[PDB]
């Protein structure tokens, strides 16, 4: 389970997408690295322009790949649900402005892990920050919060990003997550923990299709009495 | 999810055939589709598995060389190739789909998928 994720993995994301009618598709390209937490992703537009921010979509784009080390091994939902598989949904609300819905199956087939997605955004404002692309290409670290769903045999998670406005303050995105297992596990329910994630958006100079490149870093940490441990 | 094959009929050997499994309804969530058969007298036997993202291809030893497995995503339709068809080819052959993730060498076992076909009837004279 864990085993799956001692090399180096290949990925594969997929995203179809309707946002306010503007319907497009992604196709996403990479590798993950769960020793050193790190994640190294290239998105291509194959419609055409994205009608949204990239940044709007990185949350969208396999928190599997985590950097969970020994003390946190316990905690780590992700990987326990594999290769069979999770379902991972999310509202994304966006401050003053629509909101995401999206659905994701994230497993492996055969030694390639694979991020499936649909995404269905509506009451966005046709000149606000999202559909009138005023959001800076960068994107801030974060911490994602997650408590154990016991019931659904799952998790959640809760975190807000915010997205730097060119020109301007910042868009806050509400994120609700919930993540359940495909297969009948067994997997691991988590004490309250959370991830602490760095992302880089990058651009692949000589790239003449609309693309994002990610760089990330990922790890797990606790959390004691209301407390972030911290590094 | 529904699974309708298709194509079996009475040929000679020698001959060639090719088989399709139509899948319909929430198809979203395929993983891998698969081909099974059964000869009457006989035990159940893997034929062909194909992996719905990349579309990486297994056999089973008896069809090596001879059958060939291949899946168009758009359609949701998986087709097996018989090429050099044997008597010992005749069988009622099976669609199956599994939409949780795996490993590749757990395809090969009956008891791997989620959704089993009607079957569809291949003689060979």
């Amino acid at each position: 389970g864990e085993e799956l994720f001692t090399g180096v993995v290949p990925i594969l994301v997929e995203l179809d997408g309707d946002v306010n009618g503007h319907k497009f598709s992604v196709s996403g390209e990479g590798e993950g690295d769960a020793t050193y937490g790190k994640l190294t992703l290239k998105f291509i537009c194959t419609t055409g322009k994205l009608p949204v921010p990239w940044p709007t979509l990185v949350t969208t784009f396999v928190q599997c790949f985590s950097r969970y080390p020994d003390h946190m091994k316990r905690h780590d939902f992700f990987k326990s649900a594999m290769p069979e598989g999770y379902v991972q949904e999310r509202t994304i609300s966006f401050k003053d402005d629509g909101n995401y819905k999206t659905r994701a199956e994230v497993k492996f087939e055969g030694d390639t892990l694979v991020n499936r997605i649909e995404l269905k955004g509506i009451d966005f404002k046709e000149d606000g920050n999202i559909l009138g692309h005023k959001l800076e290409y960068n994107y801030n670290s974060h911490n994602v919060y997650i408590t154990a769903d016991k019931q659904k045999n799952g998790i959640k998670a809760n975190f807000k990003i915010r997205h730097n406005i060119e020109d301007g303050s910042v868009q806050l995105a509400d994120h609700y997550q919930q993540n359940t297992p495909i297969g009948d596990g067994p997997v691991l329910l988590p004490d309250n923990h959370y991830l602490s994630t760095q992302s880089k958006l990058l651009k692949d100079p000589n790239e003449k299709r609309d693309h994002m490149v990610l760089l990330e870093f990922v790890t797990a940490a606790g959390i004691t009495h209301g407390m972030d441990e911290l590094y | 999810v529904q699974l309708v094959e298709s194509g079996g009929r009475l040929v000679q050997a020698g001959d060639s055939l090719r088989l399709s499994c139509a899948a319909s309804g929430r198809t979203f969530s395929t993983s891998a589709m698969a081909w099974f058969r059964q000869a009457p007298g006989r035990e159940r036997e893997f034929v062909a598995a194909i992996t719905w993202t990349v579309g990486n291809t297994i056999l089973g030893d008896s069809v090596k060389g001879r059958f060939t497995i291949s899946r168009d995503r758009a359609k949701n339709t998986v087709d097996l190739q018989m090429d050099n068809l044997e008597p010992e080819d005749t069988a009622v052959y099976y669609c199956s789909a599994r939409s949780r993730g795996y490993v590749l060498s757990v395809l090969r076992s009956v008891d791997s998928y989620d959704y089993w076909g009607q079957g569809t009837q291949v003689t060979v004279s």
